[PDB]
Order: structure tokens, then C-alpha cells, then sequence
DNA sequence: TTTGAAAAGCAAGCATAAAAGATCTAAACATAAAATCTGTA
DNA sequence: TACAGATTTTATGTTTAGATCTTTTATGCTTGCTTTTCAAA
């Protein structure tokens, strides 16, 4: 048969489409799940990434300080007794509960979660509470948000099933089997607003299991901010998740010093075995070199970053660069390769802090040529003439004429009018744009300081300055020849 | 196209380049019993060929 | 019915279907149908969120379009079918009825019949009624006094 | 309530529709055999007329082929006057594919539906008369390679004038990157309603250019010489030969009505004369002795309803200065039909003339002008005494003949729609009959009749609050109140017409719903999305 | 006429005629139109005048 | 034969309806691999 | 049981029909001044 079009790459899943209400001939036909093989959870590509080194690689002094700062808890303590306290209470009395917990990336939601759940899997493994599933689903982390029905449900399972089915199975099985055929579940929902669809049915479902009475259900739901659920939930579901919120603040700098200690504790103010011929270093022709990093480094570094975010990561990462740029000022002078003491002080720190913080958009258009240059002087000038924000790129043609033909005692613009209007030839005719016209606006429209507007008519199509007005004076003055006229 | 056709041509086309205040101007042909004026119609004509 | 875990809003007739059937099973996707099944027979269904049923981004009229055959087929004469459906204001002839929010005296009522199966009251009864008056209002949500009392 | 539903399906609870004439006292067989005569008379004239459908279906068919199959261009036919409805049908070419490619405007939104509607056409017709491919113009570039013999595609493209001549400008540039294969052949068919230069202003001047290498005009409409209306007219005149007249004001009736309809002719003709024949077998008792069969069931009524004919009262006049006689007129023939044949089949042949209209021609004959009909062609001054006709007069022919002095055709299939309406609403009493609410009746007006006067008298512009002032000094209040109070079994209203204010309060519900009836018929407007103050009014009456 | 394109609406898909919302323009040239009105022998060329 | 005087005409300014279209969505239309259902055997 | 075919389910792509919002442009209202026919003398 002739075909209107064609589908010759679909792939699907082997997933049944039977869900788990048809599974049994009645209720009370339903066994024991906890006592059932597939059920409850009771790494196949780890070794594909392995092969021989054939090289003694060079680890230095700081390639340890490098490895301790990754990301890969003495400030939670409040946070963490307060989601165990309600988790604990929920898992040894058989409730199905909702803990809300908001904040700002970096400060440790997710860390305390799972040490939450790693010390309730610690209390049941000696029987302290009844033996419990913990089960992750991160948002982000799903193709379609529908995929983590299908994900929880083959957590509790073992069954591979559609979404809807899944869906169906899984409200169910938190609905209508009794507790005493049940096991406890413990969902961590982590990047909760990737969850939220058009229709909020996802996030009613997962809050609605909770208020059953035979779920044994505990969602741990893990969100940005505090009031998600006023700024884009219905009033059901924020009325399910309740008025009781865990938010976790950004950290203080002596929380953020605890943190880099604590990762610098078996390291800082300690001795190596450095062997200068290759300066490969060995913990305790060869020297005994003392590596410290300075406290008030520690101190500013925490102090900048407990001011603007209280980001562990960022903090973290501040210091691992301060320890990249010391191993490079000190691979540089002896030229040690890959194959006394040394301090990371505070101008490590400081040149780590700053590099993030300079900015390069002054630096691009001092450095661009005459022509770019000389388009956003037009630009400049024709924004302060008719006092717009927007321009019509005719304009700019006419004001680029304009202070050519204005300026013609200058002697650059004498030396280069001829460049500029007919590329230095005698055999080129006068033209009505400059030499490199489409390039320098192309390139100002890549690097993001123009807009453009979508008219296919040049003379009255519009451009906008997307960086600041003030940005541009400064790199318009920093050139000899535009701050003269 | 028949006769009302293309009279409701002709008409379309006088709708659409005529302005409809200077209507009454022009086909009003009646006779009246009421006490009234027809309207007097463009004092002076414009020059833009509409 | 719970009307949220329901794929389509139109395929709530044959949600109808499948809690009354043994047996055939019939393709519903009308009003119409369910009706002559329903002719020759009394039912009665609860819907809760009624909210569901609404069809977005197709106009005011077409938008109501599955509520109005409900209710519609809900007063036809000779079918026998009632129709209760709960839904949410805030959220979003038949006969109205109205839950209004709880008020500080009835959900002292409440709390205490709901903690008369443990041996003790824990709680202090003015720290309940500072609870119950601090937790009603124009939103009488039993939920958060429930949240407010586990927090304390 | 099924009132409140979209649509419903009724089974209900359960021998011709001719009724008995003569004031209630005709036979039960005559109606009968009134019903068989209209029956076979009908069937006479549809057999006629079916057969010069199938014939004109197949002259155009042949016509187009002729143009069809008579370097590196279109082959263009322009069917000139053409409603799109002709099945064209191809040439079996021996090791040669065929295809013809239809395409609408609404199968036309852009450039690239109509090359995929036309390569899904195309390979689908192929692999029909003899694998996927993608429905681009590299299937016509590929042919010969699959399919093992050239192509031949014709472009039907129907309703052009409705078409995006852009998009058609261009379907038709892109048409022309195909002359660059030696294995194919395009022709293009436009279907064009109103002329060729309306045409040739909307396209390219190298769209046009292009298409002029190899085109055809053809001017086939369904008014084109009057060769077919002709047809059906002298079919309708076979039928009811030698039983039934026709009046000169009938004819002209159907001469003023077809000169205002220019793509659909044929069926307003056969149409109009249907409506006639209907009319008179439904109406006239003396349709049983159009057939001389029923000569034998004549009664009293018969003859008194045969003698008030205005040429038995000539006659009767011009003796001075029944049954037997009135039988004794049925043998004539009314030889007119026959002249008429005569004179188009002598103007057909004789004098190779084809541009006439016979309808016309019948219309100049019955008035008795044939001769100053016949002027317009300087070609009949030696044969004008040959085919000259006398219009003999016959006794009782009024009885015999289909006419419109009742207006009831134009009642019946042109009716002026909205003077009707504005008629009624302005007078009413020409529509409600003049006979509990007695008293009222005969005071207050229907509220939209009442309220249609005030609609009138009032400016392009009313006040909504002035027309409900209006309106309410227009009713008495005295009456109004006690017709609401001359019911006492409904207490809510003997409540409300104790009120003072009840006057006002019943005025202004009859006015609001007679406002919102205004509204749903188009008699006024709001001018406003969200106040309801000013109406403008969209209709005057005589117009 | 609306058929034929001699004439049009502001509306072009799911256009109500009956709307009193609704209007209507003609779209013929000049030229046309003068072979239409001379084509009855209709004098438009002095209502331009 | 005149004659003031009210109906009608024109302009500036501004609030506002309407047109055009940018952007998007639902639904009809279309295909398709896996699961599931008959259905004799 | 048991396998082959039919039907359904879930899933995704193609095309049409329609809603909503936004920006720009006609359209009419208000008010002050000026032309022009007209009911009366
Ligand atoms: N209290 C802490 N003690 C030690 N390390 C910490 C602490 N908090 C955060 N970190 C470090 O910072 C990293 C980021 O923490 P985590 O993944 O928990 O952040 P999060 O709050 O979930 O943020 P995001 O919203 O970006 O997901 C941790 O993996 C860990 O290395
Ligand atoms: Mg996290």
C-alpha cells in the first residue's frame, strides 16, 4: 500500500500496558508484596570506560588539594533533625506524609536529604523502624515528565509498564492494598518545578497519594523556592502540601570556612615528599615541603561568597581555582610536565575571585577596528540626537556619512575615507555602504551587544544596544581618534 | 456577469472610493412633502485622485 | 471517579462504562451512547474534580462542552441516573450545595473528637483553640491546623 | 429538555399529496388520474432533459480531449466560463502513463502542499496501474526509472479565480524546472469564471510570457449560443404540445428571471417550468381533460366554472351581435410550437444561424412581433412572409395555460425576502387575523410590530432609553393591568401588578425582548462590545 | 460575487456574511470596472469628475 | 427680489475600534511497533 | 496449552482550523469656525 509519509526510525519500549488493578482476581486475592521476589527492588556498563595507563602520571602538591575541594555536614544540623524527626515518625507509625524543603542552589538540600535517608536505612537495618524503599526522581533528569510514573512504579514493582498504566497501577496500589500486605516508600522529588506540567496532574497525583490513608507513602519534595506552590499550583495542591516549609539558607562565611577545612583537614599544614626531578608528591633529590593554605584567604574567599550567594559549590570552586593558579605559577618555574613551602595565599584567592567578576565587553570593543567602532559611535550619537533607544539602521548609514564628510580635516579620516568608501582602489566605484558594513553589524549581532529587528528592509529595520549605554562611552573614549571628534 | 452584477459592481466601486457623507449629494432625486435640504455636496474638491 | 487520573475529559462516559460492566464492552464517545445503555435499567456516580472535565485553550462555549452533556443526561427523563460532582472554588440547573470553611469552635470539635481514641490530650485547650482561631479564617483549611499542631 | 441539545434523531408513531378541487366536491379518481397525468407529463419532460445533460457532459468531454491531444512548455487550456464540475478522463498511450492532477484552492494553502498533494497523486495512479518515495519533484525526475515509461501529467486546477495567484505563480515556476527531462509532458487546464485578463493582471509577466508559447482559449459556458437552454425549452414545449398554452408574460417572466442568473442557466429554467407544471396540476381542475380520454366526467361544476372565461365572453358577444361545445374544442392542435420549430430549424439550417434564443423567439411569437425580432439578423427580408405566423387565437384557452398574474412564482422562487419581512412587521394586519385578551387586542399591537414602527420614524442612531420611553407611551396603561390582573390563579403576578411602577416594569420586558428579537434578526446593532446605550439601525424598508 | 473575488471582506477563513461586524470592499482595477460600466453603458467616469 | 439663519461642511486633537499578523494550540488526519485479544486447534 | 492473525494501545508525525494578543492604522466624537440654500417678507 502507498504510504502519505513514512516513520522508519521509531523506537519503543517493550512495556506492557496492563496495570496492576487487573493484576489479581480480587482484593483480598492480592499476597503479601514485601514477601514477593520482583517487589521492592529485590550497573551493567561500568566496565566499558577502563584501559591500561602505560605512564607513571605526575601528581604534584597540589593535585591533592585540587581532588579534596570537589564536590564529589557541620552546618546542617537543624534541617537534617527536622527531616528525620518527621520521616522517623512517619516510617514507624505506617503514615504517608509530605516534607517541603526550598532553597537556593548549592546549599546542601540534596547532601542532607540523602544523609537523612542513608542514617532511616541505618535505623531499620537494626531494627528500630520498620524496613522501608527509598526511591530518587530527579525532574531534570527525565525525558518526559510522565516518565517518573514510569519510573516509581518499576522501583516498587519490578514491572516494566506505559505511563497512564503505570499511573493507574501505582494509584492503585497506594489507594486500595491494605498496609499489612505494604511496604513503607520514601520518594525523594528533587528539581520539583521540572515536574510541573500545563495541567498539574503529575503534581497532584504524587501530593494526592500522600493524603490516602493506606499509602505508607512519605514524599520529600525538593524545590527552589519557597513559594512555588502559591506561584504556580493550583489551591489543592498547595493545600496538600501543607504550610509547614523547610528552607535552607544560604551559608554564613564561618559555615563556609568549616566546609573548606573540613575538606582541607588531612592536607593543609602538612608535609610531602615532593621529588624535585619530576615533582611528583607523596604524602607521609627528594625535598620535605610543608603545604598550607592561608586562613584569611579561606576568610575572604567565604566572606565573598557567603555575601553574594552562600553557594558551597561556589566556594569550593573559588579555592580549587586559587589552587590551579598556584600549581601553574609553580609548574611554570620548573617545568615539571604531566606525564621549601608552598602557600596558597590570598592573591590566589584574590585573582580566582576577580576573574569571574571582569568584565570582557569593554575589553571586545576597544579591540574591534575602526569600522565597528565607528558603527557604535553612530550609534551613540544618533541614541542621544533623537533620544531613542532604537534606530533605524538608514540612520546609522547617514550618521556614518555624516561625521565622515563632517571630519575631513582630520587626518585619519583623510587617510582612510578612500579605504572606507572604495577600499583604496581607483577602480571600485563609490559605494553607498562602508567596506565590511554587513560584516562588523553580523559580528556585533553574534557577540550579543545589537539587536536586530526581523524586516527584510535594511533602511527602516531597527537596531537596539543590548549592553549598557554607559559600557559603550567607556570603550568609545578609550580610542584616540572617535574621543577627538 | 449579469445586468445586477455588474451594477452591484459598479456600486461596490463607488462604495469603496466615495466617501458616504457626500451621498446624499448626489443620487437624491425626490421629491419631498417634510420640509428639508439634501446635503450641498464638497465645497471644494480634493487633489490626491482617490 | 476521581476525574484527574482520567487521560481525556471525553472519555468520562466510558469511565462511566467500565464501573458498570461485568460482559460486552461497548465504544463510547458520546453522551449518547452511554444514555442507551443506561435507558433500558438506578446509578449513581460521584465525580470528584469536576475541575478536570474542563477542555482549555477552545473557547468559553466548547470548553464546557463534556459538563454540559453530564448535566445535561444527569435530568434526562426516563434514564436513571444521579450525578454528584464535588469540586474546588478556588479551582475554579443542579442542586448547589456548599461546604463552607471550618470555623475556631468546630475545629475544637474536631481535634478533640479526633483525639479521643489516644488516652491523653497532649495539648493545652487554649494552645488548640489559639491554634484553631489562628488557623481559620476565609481559608477554613482543616489541613493546616492538622500541619500546625504535628509542627508544634 | 432535547430543545437544549445540538442535535437529536426522532422516531415517530405511524396517499398522494393532491387535494380535491371544485371547492371540496371534485372526484376522488380525478385527483388520482390528475396525479398520473402530472406524473407521466413530469417524466416526459425529465427523460428530455437528463438525456441533454448526459449530452452536454459528453461534448464537453470531447471537446477538452480535442484540445488535450490535438517542445519544452506547457500545453495551457483556459476553460473559459467554467464551474469546475467536468470529468476529464485521459488517453490510454501505449507505453506512455497518464495521469491527471486535480487541485482546489483549499487543497492549495501553499507552494509546497500542491507539489505533495500532486507526486502523492501521481505515484499513487502509478503503482496503481502498474517501495516509498519522498513526494518531490525528483519522482518526476525518477520516473522513467521506476516505472519503465514516460508521463504524461495534466493540471486541473479548479476555482482559480478563488486561487493565491502567488502561490499559483509560483507552483507554476516550479512546474518549469520538470521541461528538463525528455520523458515528460505537462499540460495545464485553468478553470476560469470571469476572463482571461482579470487573469493575466494577477500572474507574472514571465508567468505569462511562459504560458503563451503553447495556449489554447475555450469558451464553454453553460449560456454560450443558447444551443442547450434552447434544448430544454423546446423539450418542455414537445411536452405539453398539443395540451397546454403558455402565456407571452410567462415566457417573458422566464427571460427576466434567466438574464439574472449567468453560471446555473439551465437549472433555473428547468426549475421555473417544473414549478409551472406543479402549479397547474395541483391547481386546476380541468387537468383531467388535457387527454380526451375524460370527456365523459364533466358535471355541473365544471360548467360553471368553464363559462367565466373572458374568451367564451367574447365569443357569447360576437354571437349575440354547452357541454358539446366545450367538448368540441379539444381536437385542435395550436400548430405555434410547430411554427416555432419550423422557423429555428429553418434558421439552423438554412441560413446557418445559431445564435438565437428560442425562448425569446417564442416570447415575439406570442406577442405577434416575430417579424421585428427577426430584423436584428438583415438576413430573413426574402423569407420573412414564409416564416411570418399569424397567432390564432383559441376558445378557451385560459382554462390550458400556465401563467404568473397571481405571483405565485415570485412568491414562491424569487420573493423579495427582506421587503417581505419589513412588510410584515411594518402592517401586521395582512398576517395576524382580525377576530380572554380581546380587549387588549384590539388596542395594543404585536410588540414587535409596535416596536417596528417606532424603528422606522426613528434616526440611524436611537437612544435606547428614549426608544423604551417611546415605546412605553405607546401602550395604555389602564388595560395592560387589568389584563395581568384578569387571571387570579398566579399570585406572583397579582403581586407585582399591585406595584405602582408595574406599567413600567411590564413595557420594559416586552420591549427588552422585543429589542434582543431585533438583535437575533439583524435590525439593529450595539455599538459597543460591553454597554448596551446606543442602537444603530442596519435595515430600511423599500430596500 | 464574494465567490468570484470581485469583491471582498477584512475576513477570509471562517468569515460569518451575516455579521453586522462585517464589511466589504471591492477589489477590481480601474480599468475593469470602466469596461464593466461601459459594458452597460453606465457613465462612472463623471462621479470621478 | 431680498435676507438673516439654520442646515451643512472642514479642521485639530484625541480616544478608541479594527485590521493585520505573530505566535500558538487543538483537532483532524496519518502511521506504527508492542501488547493484547480472539479463536479455532 | 498454543500459535497465527486481528484489534487495541501507546506513541509520534502532518496538516488544517481557529484563538489570543499586540501593534499600527482608520474612524468617529467634540468643538469652533465658515459656506450655502431656504422659509418668509
Ligand atoms: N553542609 C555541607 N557540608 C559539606 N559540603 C557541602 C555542604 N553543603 C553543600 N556541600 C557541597 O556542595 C555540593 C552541592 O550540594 P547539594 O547537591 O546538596 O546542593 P542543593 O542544595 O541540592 O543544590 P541545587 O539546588 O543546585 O541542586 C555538595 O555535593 C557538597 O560537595
Ligand atoms: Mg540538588
Amino acid at each position: 500500500v502507498i504510504r502519505k509519509f513514512t516513520k522508519k526510525n521509531v523506537a519503543r519500549a517493550k512495556k506492557k500496558y496492563t496495570p496492576f488493578s487487573k493484576r489479581f482476581k480480587s482484593i483480598a486475592a492480592i499476597p503479601d508484596l514485601t514477601s514477593l521476589p520482583e517487589f521492592y527492588g529485590n550497573s551493567r556498563f561500568e566496565n566499558k570506560l577502563k584501559t591500561t595507563q602505560k605512564h607513571q602520571i605526575v601528581e604534584t602538591i597540589f593535585s591533592k588539594v585540587k581532588k579534596q575541594l570537589n564536590s564529589s555536614l557541620p552546618a546542617r544540623e537543624n534541617e537534617f533533625a527536622s527531616i528525620y524527626l518527621s520521616a522517623y515518625s512517619a516510617i514507624e507509625s505506617d503514615s504517608a506524609t509530605t516534607i517541603y524543603v526550598a532553597g537556593t542552589p548549592g546549599v546542601g538540600k540534596t547532601l542532607t536529604v540523602r544523609e537523612v535517608v542513608k542514617e532511616l536505612l541505618s535505623s531499620s537495618a537494626q531494627r528500630e523502624i520498620p524496613d522501608f524503599l527509598y526511591v530518587e526522581i530527579n525532574g531534570l533528569k527525565m525525558v518526559k515528565p510522565t516518565d517518573c510514573y514510569e519510573t516509581l512504579w518499576n522501583k516498587v514493582s519490578g514491572e516494566r509498564l506505559t505511563w497512564a498504566a503505570s499511573m493507574e497501577s501505582l494509584e492503585f496500589y497506594f489507594k486500595r492494598v491494605p498496609k499489612n500486605k505494604k511496604k513503607t516508600i520514601v520518594v525523594l522529588l528533587d528539581e520539583l518545578d521540572a515536574m510541573v506540567t500545563k495541567s498539574q496532574d503529575i503534581m497532584y497525583n504524587f501530593f494526592n497519594w500522600t493524603t490516602y490513608e493506606n499509602a505508607k507513602l512519605i514524599v520529600i519534595a525538593v524545590a527552589n523556592t519557597m513559594d512555588l506552590p502559591e506561584r504556580q499550583l493550583g489551591n489543592k495542591i498547595t493545600s496538600r502540601i501543607g504550610f509547614t516549609r523547610i528552607m535552607f539558607t544560604g551559608y554564613t562565611h564561618e559555615e563556609l570556612k568549616n566546609i573548606i577545612d573540613l575538606r582541607l583537614k588531612g592536607l593543609n599544614d602538612s608535609f610531602f615528599y615532593v621529588d624535585t626531578k619530576t615533582g611528583n608528591a607523596i604524602l607521609i633529590d627528594v625535598r620535605k615541603v610543608r603545604l598550607r593554605m592561608s586562613a584569611d584567604a579561606i576568610e575572604i574567599a567565604s566572606r565573598k561568597v557567603a555575601s553574594v550567594s552562600g553557594d558551597a559549590r561556589r566556594a569550593l570552586k573559588v579555592c580549587k581555582r586559587a589552587a590551579e593558579i598556584a600549581e601553574k605559577h609553580y609548574m611554570a618555574k620548573h617545568g615539571y610536565g604531566y606525564d621549601g613551602v608552598q602557600t596558597v595565599h590570598i592573591t590566589h584567592v584574590m585573582k580566582a575571585l576577580n576573574e569571574t567578576l571582569n568584565s570582557h565587553v569593554i575589553t571586545f570593543m576597544t579591540r574591534l577596528s575602526f569600522t565597528a567602532k565607528l558603527f557604535i559611535y553612530a550609534l551613540l550619537n544618533l541614541m542621544k540626537k533623537n533620544g531613542s533607544q532604537e534606530q533605524e539602521l538608514g540612520d546609522i548609514v547617514d550618521e556614518i556619512k555624516l561625521l565622515i564628510e563632517v571630519n575631513g580635516s582630520n587626518k585619519f579620516v583623510m587617510e582612510i575615507a578612500k579605504t572606507l568608501f572604495q577600499q583604496g582602489s581607483d577602480n571600485i566605484s563609490e559605494q553607498l555602504r562602508i567596506i565590511s558594513w554587513d560584516f562588523v553589524l553580523n559580528q556585533l549581532l553574534d557577540a550579543g551587544i545589537l539587536f536586530k529587528q526581523t524586516m527584510k528592509n535594511d533602511r527602516i529595520c531597527c537596531v537596539k544596544l543590548n549592553i549598557s549605554v554607559e559600557e559603550a562611552k567607556r570603550a568609545m573614549n578609550e580610542d584616540e581618534t572617535l574621543r577627538n571628534l | 456577469l449579469s445586468i445586477i452584477s455588474k451594477y452591484l459592481l459598479i456600486a461596490s466601486y463607488i462604495c469603496s472610493y466615495l466617501e458616504p457623507r457626500y451621498d446624499a449629494s448626489i443620487f437624491s432625486r425626490k421629491t419631498r412633502i417634510i420640509q428639508g435640504r439634501a446635503a450641498y455636496g464638497r465645497r471644494k474638491k480634493k487633489e490626491v485622485n482617490p | 471517579i476521581n476525574c484527574i487520573s482520567l487521560g481525556e475529559p471525553s472519555s468520562i462516559f466510558q469511565k462511566i462504562f467500565d464501573s458498570f460492566q461485568d460482559g460486552p464492552t461497548l465504544q463510547i464517545k458520546n453522551m449518547q451512547h452511554l444514555q442507551k445503555f443506561l435507558e433500558p435499567y438506578t446509578f449513581v456516580v460521584v465525580l470528584d474534580e469536576m475541575d478536570r472535565l474542563l477542555h482549555a485553550n477552545t473557547s468559553e462555549t466548547q470548553s464546557v462542552r463534556t459538563i454540559l452533556e453530564l448535566f445535561l443526561l444527569a435530568k434526562l427523563p426516563t434514564v436513571s441516573f444521579v450525578l454528584i460532582g464535588m469540586a474546588n472554588s478556588l479551582d475554579m440547573l443542579p442542586q448547589t450545595i456548599v461546604f463552607q470553611p471550618y470555623t475556631a469552635e468546630q475545629m475544637y470539635e474536631i481535634v478533640i473528637q479526633k483525639m479521643s481514641s489516644l488516652p491523653t490530650i497532649i495539648f493545652q485547650p487554649m494552645a488548640i483553640k489559639f491554634a484553631a482561631k489562628k488557623c481559620a479564617g476565609n481559608t477554613g483549611d482543616l489541613r493546616k491546623l492538622f500541619d500546625v499542631l504535628r509542627g508544634s | 429538555a432535547d430543545a437544549q441539545r445540538s442535535h437529536y434523531t426522532v422516531y415517530p408513531s405511524l396517499h398522494i399529496p393532491f387535494v380535491k378541487l371544485l371547492s371540496g366536491k371534485e372526484s376522488e379518481v380525478n385527483v388520482e388520474k390528475r396525479w398520473e397525468l402530472y406524473h407521466q407529463l413530469h417524466s416526459h419532460f425529465h427523460d428530455q432533459v437528463d438525456h441533454i445533460i448526459d449530452n452536454i457532459e459528453a461534448d464537453l468531454k470531447a471537446e477538452i480531449s480535442d484540445l488535450l491531444y490535438s517542445r519544452r512548455c506547457f500545453n495551457t487550456i483556459f476553460l473559459l466560463g467554467s464551474d469546475s464540475t467536468t470529468k476529464i478522463e485521459l488517453k490510454d498511450e501505449s507505453s506512455r502513463y497518464n495521469v491527471l492532477i486535480e487541485l482546489t484552492p483549499k487543497e492549495s494553502p501553499n507552494v509546497r502542499m500542491m507539489l505533495r498533494r500532486s507526486m502523492y497523486k501521481l505515484y499513487s495512479a502509478a503503482d496503481a496501474e502498474e517501495n516509498d518515495v519522498s513526494y518531490d519533484l525528483s519522482l518526476v525526475e525518477n520516473f522513467k526509472r521506476l516505472f519503465g515509461k514516460d508521463l504524461a501529467m495534466v493540471f486541473n486546477f479548479k476555482d482559480v479565480d478563488s486561487i493565491n495567484f502567488n502561490t499559483l505563480d509560483n507552483f507554476i515556476i516550479l512546474l518549469k524546472s520538470a521541461f528538463k527531462y525528455d520523458h515528460v509532458k505537462i499540460s495545464l487546464i485553468f478553470n476560469i469564471n470571469t476572463n482571461l485578463s482579470n487573469i493575466e493582471k494577477n500572474l507574472r509577466q514571465s508567468t505569462i510570457r511562459l504560458l503563451k508559447r503553447n495556449y489554447h482559449k475555450l469558451d464553454v459556458s453553460s449560456n454560450k449560443g443558447f444551443k442547450y437552454g434552447n434544448q430544454i425549452f423546446q423539450s418542455f414545449l414537445d411536452t405539453v404540445d398539443g395540451k397546454l398554452n403558455l402565456s407571452d408574460r410567462f415566457v417573458e417572466f422566464i427571460l427576466s428571471k434567466m438574464a439574472n442568473n449567468t453560471n446555473h442557466n439551465l437549472q433555473l429554467l428547468t426549475k421555473m417550468l417544473d414549478y409551472s407544471l406543479m402549479s397547474y396540476f395541483f391547481q386546476n381542475a380541468f387537468s383531467v381533460f388535457i387527454d380526451p380520454v375524460n370527456v365523459d366526467f364533466l358535471n355541473d361544476d365544471y360548467l360553471k366554472i368553464l363559462s367565466r372565461c373572458p374568451t367564451f365572453m367574447f365569443f357569447v358577444e360576437g354571437l349575440i351581435k354547452l357541454e358539446e361545445f366545450f367538448v368540441e374544442f379539444l381536437v385542435r392542435e395550436n400548430p405555434i410550437n410547430g411554427h416555432a420549430k419550423f422557423v429555428a430549424r429553418f434558421l439552423e439550417e438554412e441560413l446557418n444561424i445559431t445564435n438565437f434564443n428560442l425562448i425569446e423567439l417564442y416570447h415575439n411569437l406570442l406577442i405577434g412581433k416575430l417579424d421585428s425580432y427577426l430584423d436584428r439578423w438583415s438576413a430573413c427580408k426574402e423569407y420573412k412572409d414564409r416564416l411570418h405566423f399569424e397567432p390564432i387565437d383559441t376558445i378557451f384557452q385560459e382554462l390550458f395555460t400556465l401563467d404568473n398574474r397571481s405571483g405565485l412564482l415570485t412568491q414562491s422562487i424569487f420573493p423579495s425576502y427582506k421587503s417581505n419581512i419589513e412588510d410584515n412587521l411594518l402592517s401586521w394586519e395582512q398576517v395576524l387575523p382580525s377576530l380572554l385578551s380581546g380587549d387588549l387586542d384590539k388596542i395594543m399591537a404585536p410588540v414587535l410590530g409596535q416596536l417596528f414602527k417606532l424603528y422606522r420614524e426613528a434616526n440611524m442612531t436611537i437612544n435606547i432609553y428614549d426608544f423604551y420611553i417611546a415605546f412605553r407611551e405607546t401602550l395604555p396603561k389602564e388595560e395592560i393591568l387589568n389584563f395581568i390582573r384578569k387571571d387570579p390563579s398566579n399570585t406572583k403576578l397579582l403581586e407585582l401588578a399591585e406595584t405602582p411602577d408595574a406599567f413600567d416594569k411590564v413595557a420594559l420586558i416586552l420591549f427588552m425582548q422585543a429589542i434582543f428579537a431585533f438583535e437575533n434578526m439583524g435590525l439593529i446593532k450595539f455599538q459597543s462590545t460591553k454597554s448596551y446605550d446606543l442602537v444603530e439601525k442596519c435595515v430600511w424598508r423599500g430596500i | 460575487l464574494h465567490t468570484l473575488k470581485l469583491i471582498a471582506t477584512t475576513m477570509n477563513k471562517n468569515i460569518d456574511y451575516l455579521s453586522p461586524k462585517v464589511r466589504w470592499k471591492v477589489n477590481v482595477p480601474w480599468e475593469i470596472i470602466k469596461e464593466i460600466s461601459e459594458s452597460v453603458h453606465f457613465n462612472i467616469s463623471d462621479y470621478f469628475s
